[PDB]
RNA sequence: UAUGUUCGUUA
RNA sequence: AGAGGUGAAAUUCUUAGAUUUUCUGGAGACGAACAACUGCGAAAGCAUUUGUCUAAAAUACUUCCAUUAAUCAAGAACGAAAGUUAAGGGAGUGAAGACGAUCAGAUACCGUCGUAAUCUUAACCAUAAACUAUGCCGACUAGGUGUUGGAUGAAGUGCUUCCUUCAGUACCUUAUGAGAAAUCAAAGUCUUUGGGUUCU
């Protein structure tokens, strides 16, 4: 059933540190610990291995990324303004 | 021969800048504004106290050899007030009475394409 | 003051006068060479005063220092636009206006941003109040307008383009262009500015002006 | 709407025709010479891709390059798994001919 | 008098007793003598039967049809 | 109108006459095997009635032959499983999310995904009260992009 | 109980408009709701165009037209008399 | 387009 | 040699060159004039160009289905401004605050400055005179002036106008219609009281 109403994956820290430290850390491990679209094979299976580096699964290659998320918006706008030219 | 400056005519509900420049804007011959006219720290944007700042810009420019003008009107600025001040009235005037000679006039007042936020509440001024 | 001194103003060969006035430096005393004072200087002048016709009064071109020889001045061209008073009149209730911008580089290897206005007509027998346009309309007149100004600007040099302007060679053709798809009157280039220009060529500004 | 003109003759071919997905079925298939066309999704490897289009050089088949990836190619075929690569046994009653 | 009405034909569509104004015309093309059948307001692009013309391009109503050609209408 | 504003009464309005044109010396020996040829190259109902109607000058197929083109497309098992209107509503639903799965910042693409969606239910409790889907029908919006089939 | 049919502002068939800033005191007012004229005037009176028109040169000169187009809350143009109260009935006439 | 407050209760 | 600013001033800036003139570079916000008793949107709201993506509506249809519909407690999406959280941004304006004035006082109105805010992204909040103070669907009842978007038919010069019609959107007149009246073409067709429905 549901286990917890709100904490979600910080009912690990029980009820150390400030509820709004535990809501920022939740925002954020929660994408650190999803998996993400491996563009290379089209299967939803890269996942962070340190803190900028992130590996598929299935084809085993690796990409540096965010800290936390496989893209960062700001390096993802970079991108997009050289692939414009 | 005829030489030519630029006489930028700024009123603004306050003291009345006549401004004769070259051709190019820069190099100013003679600024005389109204504030040095009349010394009631009021007065500035009356048509007396531009009227005295032009026939002295006058004499000043026919010493200095300037014998036309083009005039150039400016009305405060973009965010304050469109119309040109009390005194550009008898800027003009005085300029014409002067005897020196007169080409073309423009109003060169900044118009915004923008709408930078101007000043007092959304209320306005109450007074 | 007494020690600055006169200097006289010449315009390429294009126009009509070619002495359109006078300007004045300080000293020459090092290190203020008097003439770096002098180059990089703009001039705002009537196209009236620079051809003596009252019909394009309401134009002035930007002409800009660009060598001194003794005491005469040679200057270029470095932009035009409309006069503020003429632009207001153009401007009345119940039209649409189509404003259209574009960058051009011509064979020269100037590069210009040129806009143009334009009005719609009320034709003889509308016997309504207004002569508004579609909007798929608008973007039709102002893609049309645009293709006309690069096209009649990047096959020609900088020197018969400037000789363009003063015939509105440029408004009369979007005219032509765009009366099959809304009737416009006046359209004409309202503003031209230099983006970039090419390293100074003393040769090539003489062999405008001799 | 420029892709999905062929979702549709792809939606159509599925519908009607017979074809076969997946490497080696395609290699089969346009080895034998029984291909009529190749469908490389946008996210194939480049090994493999160009293999097959050199396979497909070799029998005289035509290789079109999908817009989508192997999970947009998936869909579009109907199926809920990756494809990357489709050959087509033979056109159904589709224009995809042409 | 609403039963005799005789000028409900400028009337709108789905007047008193409603009735399309769309009908059916066979076309003629003058050297062409081509016969095939036609619907006004036509919605998509059509073809000559003994030679291939463009007939009429589909627009939000009636089509532009052709410069020329001979098109009678179907009706009995 | 279900969603917004505005009556819009444009439509098509069936002549007086519910027979077979007289000028048509057609026969319907093979009306419905020309509409059988077109749903096999691939069209739905809706459309070939407009295609039969402009390329062939036989209008309403219910005058022509005494029954109606997805009456008979089903007579000959060609109909889909999935009606018109259903999968045309599912279609779009289908672009909208994709669309908004990059774009969420379009609210009113937003809003009308959940009228048209709306719009699928409505639908789907009606086809399904009829015996034309089967009971356990239920358009997942995850599945809805392959269900187009 | 409703002064004006149309609530003293021309807005119809939409829900917002944007405001502009009256010319006189710059309180935020909404621009199907200001009274806006457009001033079109002489650059000076008409002896300084008698005096200009002889001091100038090209025997011909045009003296520019000046085009302010001001626009102004209702206070503001009541109290300079761009608009006057108006009785019950004529409030109706609008030329 | 400077400032200019107040008027005890009842009948 | 003053400049700002005001009802008049002062605070403020200013020979270290203020204000003013011209040019170049940066920055953020905004998008005038056109611009309307005009358009779009469920409402909030939406105005520089171009591209892509997406949706809607009207019109036209001898295209398809055939009652699939109307309104809806619960529930859901969106919901100005302000406000809150976190990064960024930070020009102009500017709740607070600080002065200068005015006044009997003035913590206000006026002026100089100015923090938060205003802008972007990601989350909250769920409220406005969120107003046409007028719930939604349907039918009927009247003339005229407009205007927006289609469609039909007809004619000065392939172009341009008129007629009819549908769908918007206003306005004016009229009521042996209504209303307490203001007023209202819906707020009418109500003691001659009942088309359906929700909320208060």
């Amino acid at each position: 059933s549901r286990r917890t109403k709100k904490v979600g994956l910080t009912g690990k820290y029980g009820t150390r540190y400030g509820s709004s430290l535990r809501k920022q850390i939740k925002k954020i491990e929660l994408m650190q610990h999803a998996k993400y679209l491996c563009t290379f094979c089209g299967k939803t299976a890269t996942k962070r291995t340190c803190v900028g580096i992130w590996k598929c699964k299935k084809c085993k290659r690796k990409v540096c990324g965010g800290a936390w998320s496989l893209t960062t918006p700001a390096a993802v706008a970079a991108k997009s303004t050289i692939i414009r030219l | 021969e005829l030489v030519f400056g630029v006489a930028h005519i700024f009123a603004s509900f306050n003291d009345t800048f006549i401004h004769v420049t070259d051709l190019s804007g820069r190099e100013t011959l003679v600024r005389i504004t109204g504030g040095m006219k009349v010394k009631a720290d009021r007065d500035e944007s009356s048509p007396y106290a531009a009227m005295m700042a032009a026939q002295d810009v006058a004499a000043r420019l026919k010493e200095l050899g300037v014998t036309a003008i083009h005039i150039k009107l400016r009305a405060s600025g973009g965010t304050k007030s469109k119309t040109p001040g009390p005194g550009a009235q008898s800027a003009l005037r005085a300029l014409a009475r002067s005897g020196l000679k007169i080409g073309r006039i423009e109003d060169v007042t900044p118009i915004p394409t923008d709408s930078t936020r101007k000043k007092s509440g959304r209320r306005g001024r109450r007074l | 003051f007494t020690k600055k001194e006169w200097y006289d103003l010449k315009a390429p060969k294009m126009f009509l006068v070619r002495n359109f006035g006078k300007t004045l430096v300080t000293k020459t005393i090092g290190k203020k060479l008097a003439t770096d004072s002098l180059k990089g200087r703009i001039y705002e002048v009537n196209l009236a005063d620079l051809n003596n016709d009252e019909d394009q009064a309401h134009k002035k071109i930007k002409l800009s220092c660009d060598h001194i020889i003794n005491r005469d001045c040679y200057t270029d061209f470095c932009g035009l636009s409309i006069t503020r008073d003429k632009l207001c009149s153009l401007i009345r209730k119940g039209y649409t206006l189509i404003e259209g911008h574009t960058d051009v580089k011509t064979l020269d290897n100037y590069h210009l941003r040129m806009f143009c206005i334009a009005f719609t007509k009320k034709r003889q027998n509308q016997t309504k109040s207004t002569c508004y346009a579609q909007t798929s309309q608008i973007k039709k007149i102002r893609k049309k307008m645009v293709d006309i100004m690069t096209a009649e600007a990047s096959k020609v040099l900088l020197k018969d383009l400037v000789k363009k302007f003063i015939p509105e060679s440029i408004g009369k053709e979007i005219e032509k262009q765009c009366k099959k798809i809304y009737p416009l009157q006046n359209v004409l280039i309202r503003k031209v500015k230099i983006l970039k220009r090419p390293k100074l060529d003393i040769s090539k500004l003489m062999e405008l002006h001799t | 709407s420029a892709g999905d003109n062929i979702n549709a003759k792809l939606q159509l071919v599925m519908k009607s025709g017979k074809y076969q997905f997946g490497r080696k079925s395609c290699l089969k298939a346009l080895r034998t010479g029984k291909g009529k066309l190749v469908i490389v999704s946008s996210n194939c490897p480049s090994i493999q891709r160009s293999v097959i289009e050199y396979y497909a050089m070799l029998s005289k088949c035509g290789v079109h390059d999908y817009h989508g990836d192997n999970n947009d190619l998936g869909t579009a075929c109907g199926k809920l798994f990756r494809i990357s690569c489709l050959v087509i046994t033979d056109v159904g009653d589709s224009d995809i001919i042409k | 008098n609403p039963d005799p009405v005789e000028e409900s034909k400028k009337h709108k569509l789905k007047r008193l007793i409603p009735t399309p104004n769309s009908y059916f015309m066979d076309v003629k093309c003058p050297g062409c003598l081509q016969i095939t059948t036609l619907f006004s307001h036509a919605q998509n692009v059509v073809l000559c039967g003994s030679c291939n013309i463009m007939l009429c391009q589909p627009t939000g109503g009636k089509c532009k049809l052709t410069e020329g050609c001979s098109f009678r209408k179907k009706i009995e | 109108r279900m969603y917004g504003k505005g009556k819009g009464i444009s439509s098509s309005t069936l002549p007086y006459k519910r027979k077979q044109p007289s000028w048509l010396k057609q026969k319907p020996s093979e009306i419905e095997d020309a509409i059988i040829k077109l749903a096999k190259k691939g069209q739905t109902p809706s459309q070939i009635g407009a295609t039969l109607r402009d390329n062939y000058g036989i209008p309403q197929v219910k005058s022509v032959t005494g029954n109606k083109i997805l009456r008979i497309l089903r007579a000959q098992g060609i109909a889909t499983t999935i009606p018109e209107d259903l999968y045309f509503l599912i279609k779009k639903a289908v672009s909208m999310r994709k669309h908004l799965e990059k774009n969420k910042k379009d609210k009113d693409c937003k809003f009308r995904l959940i009228l048209t969606e709306s719009k699928i239910h409505r639908i789907s409790r009606y086809y399904k009260r009829k015996k034309l889907l089967p009971s356990n029908w239920k358009y997942q919006s995850s599945t809805a992009s392959a269900l187009i089939a | 109980p409703k002064k004006r049919r149309n609530g003293g502002r021309s807005k119809h068939n939409r829900g917002h408009v944007n405001p502009l800033r009256c010319s006189n005191c710059g309180r935020c007012v909404p621009k199907d709701k200001a009274i806006k004229r457009f001033n079109i005037r002489n650059i000076v009176d008409t002896s300084a165009q008698r005096d200009i028109k002889e001091a100038s040169v090209y025997s011909t000169f045009q003296l520019p037209k000046l085009y302010i187009k001001q626009c102004y809350c209702v206070s503001c143009a009541i109290h300079s008399r761009f608009v006057r109260v108006r009785s019950r009935e004529q409030r109706r006439v609008r030329k």
